[PDB]
């Protein structure tokens, strides 16, 4: 760990924070090159089968144990977490890689939500819900209460039940919701790396990730 | 009505019959943030159509004046932004972006010129206002249960139709794609011209269109089949015969011949469509095509829009936009509204008094919304 690397001088989960953290270069370098093949993957397993298939699920769940993405799972989290902030410094610099980057990520966020169990999602009545089921059925289990404002896709197309201001919305449907408005967040988030890179882009210890892309 | 009288009626109705009272009572929306009326923007139309915009104001009085003073024969109502219109001289490009807005929609009924057989081109009759009305129950009813809208006013445009005002606090926030999507929430008639079937629906009604229907249902006799009659004859029903499948064309063309009016001619409609689905919705799509209502996107899609100020005069009719009563729409009647020449005869003796109380209600339950 000879070699040191600041994170907070250099700045499932939606990547929102940056990590506040000195790291070696190793592992900063080889974290990014991880992710990459993961990346890479994904994009492959996307051509190949589609989403929902076993073997994707089983096919992508096994790259995910190779490249290491309680405690027993955090050592992950803080691979994953940290390895997505550093990505976002080489796939900023581009449209094509933007989208390119988002749209693996995006694939990603599927899959690893596919694998979720119903109990956490929440988190992350039963008189009610069998009143209003046949208002919502004409209209398009758990349903949730969102500002149509937030639901903009859904009901500017008839496909959710709207009532005084708020839409309500199955599970089934409301990934898209989470996954649009992460695809913003994050399209954001790079839009933003786009600006703060060019102080940084000129450091060796960074030329290898911005150039093996 | 004579357009030629009409500048000095303007100087005589800004000056002691424009309810400036009220007017300030909104726009400041109680004076809880300030700059609110004094950002707001304004545009006039003067003498041989000279056009103006970025006007605005510091408060009720210097509003008064120079009105008064001006004398503009259009007065249109921009949005709230983030300086002083009057001053966007000083402000640099990129930091003069409108930021707030009230919700509106502007109905016309040349949009209807395809599926109206009473009048033509601007002119209108009792016969077809009965759309107007419709579309007011059809969006009234649904901006109140299905977006819980409060506060809604809607105000004759003087001639052609009608505009609606939309003040409630989280919705002059609303962005302009939310905004556009509720739009695509309401609309169903999609098509110009090369299209002759504007509607198709699925097998699965969202309620919005059910509920829109069931109000649809209570007017569309005595509108459709009664007023317009557009099952009068062949001409007229052919255009109907569009809108089904062909393999039932030449049974309904014949029941038509058997029959004597639209009224029989429909029924027989209903007997073939509701036969044809045991064999879809052959008979809403009709009736929504004929009175559902059409929307032009633009007018609520774009937060910098100038629209046509309340009370402002039509230079033509001489009729006045004046307020309604969402309890008394039935009764509504366009032509029965006072023009500005009526008015300034009762003041040197008016007729505006009973719509100005509604504007008041409205406000009133503004001021509780507001505070509770
Ligand atoms: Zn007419």
């Amino acid at each position: 760990g000879y070699s040191e690397v600041n994170l907070s001088k250099l700045f499932l989960q939606f990547y929102l924070q940056p990590p506040s953290e000195n790291i070696s270069l190793i592992e900063f370098e080889n974290l990014a090159i991880d992710r990459v093949k993961l990346l890479k993957s994904v994009e492959n397993l996307g051509v190949s089968y589609v989403k929902g298939t076993e073997q994707y699920q089983s096919k992508l769940e096994s790259e995910l144990r190779k490249l290491k993405f309680l405690e027993d799972e955090y050592e992950p989290r803080r691979r994953d977490h940290i390895s997505h902030f550093i990505l976002r410094l080489a796939y900023c610099q581009s449209e094509e890689l933007r989208r390119w980057f988002i749209q693996q990520e995006m694939d990603l966020l599927r899959f690893r939500f596919s694998i979720l169990p119903k109990d956490k999602i929440q988190d992350f009545s039963d008189e009610e819900k069998t009143l209003r089921e046949q208002e919502i059925v004409a209209s398009s289990e758990s349903i949730y209460k969102i500002p149509f404002a937030d639901a903009l896709d859904l009901f500017r197309g008839r496909k959710v039940y709207l009532e005084d201001g708020f839409a309500y919305v199955p599970l089934k449907d409301i990934v898209a919701i989470i996954l649009n408005e992460f695809r913003a967040k994050l399209s954001k988030a790079l839009a933003l790396t786009a600006r703060s890179l060019p102080a940084v882009q000129s450091d060796e210890r960074l030329q290898p990730l911005l150039n093996h892309l | 009505f004579d357009p030629t009288e009409l500048p000095e009626l303007l100087k005589l109705y800004y000056r002691r019959l424009f309810p400036y009272s009220q007017y300030y009572r909104w726009l400041n929306y109680g004076g809880v943030i300030k700059n609110y009326f004094q950002h707001r923007e304004f545009s006039f139309t003067l003498k041989d159509d000279i056009y103006i915009r970025y006007q605005s104001f510091n408060n009720q009085s210097d509003l008064e004046k120079e009105m008064q003073a001006a004398n503009p024969y259009k007065i249109d109502i921009g949005a709230v932004y983030s300086h002083r219109p009057n001053q966007h001289n000083t402000v640099k490009l990129g930091a003069f972006q409108a930021q707030e807005k009230e919700l509106v929609f502007d109905i016309d009924m040349t949009d209807y010129d395809d599926v109206r057989r009473c009048c033509s081109s601007a002119d209108i009759c009792p016969k077809c206002w009965t759309l107007m009305t419709m579309a007011i129950r059809i969006i009234d009813r649904a901006l109140k249960e299905d977006f819980g809208f409060k506060h809604r006013l809607w105000v004759y445009s003087g001639r052609r139709g009608v505009h609606c005002w939309v003040c409630d606090e989280s919705v002059r926030k609303l962005s302009s794609a939310v905004r556009s999507g509720i739009v695509e929430y309401l609309s169903l008639v999609k098509g110009g011209q090369d299209v002759k079937k504007k509607v198709h629906l699925s097998e699965k009604i969202h309620p919005f269109i059910r509920k829109s229907i069931n109000i649809i249902k209570k007017y569309f006799e005595e509108y459709a089949l009664v007023n317009q009659d557009i099952l009068e004859n062949k001409e007229s029903w052919d255009k109907i015969l569009a809108l089904v499948p062909e393999t039932i064309h030449d049974e309904l063309q014949q029941s038509f011949q058997k029959s004597h009016n639209s009224l029989q001619r429909w029924e027989h409609l209903k007997k073939v469509a509701s036969r044809y689905q045991n064999n879809p919705w052959l008979e809403w799509e009709i009736m929504l095509q004929y009175c559902f209502p059409r929307l032009d996107i633009n007018v609520s899609k774009g937060i910098n829009h100038l629209l046509k100020s309340p009370f402002s005069v039509h230079p033509k009719t001489g009729r006045i936009s004046v307020p309604i009563d969402l309890q008394k729409v039935d009764q509504f009647d366009p032509f029965t509204v006072p023009t500005i020449s009526f008015i300034c005869r009762e003041l040197d003796a008016t007729s505006l008094a009973p719509y100005v109380k509604v504007f008041e209600h409205f406000l009133e339950n503004l001021d509780k919304s507001r505070k509770g």
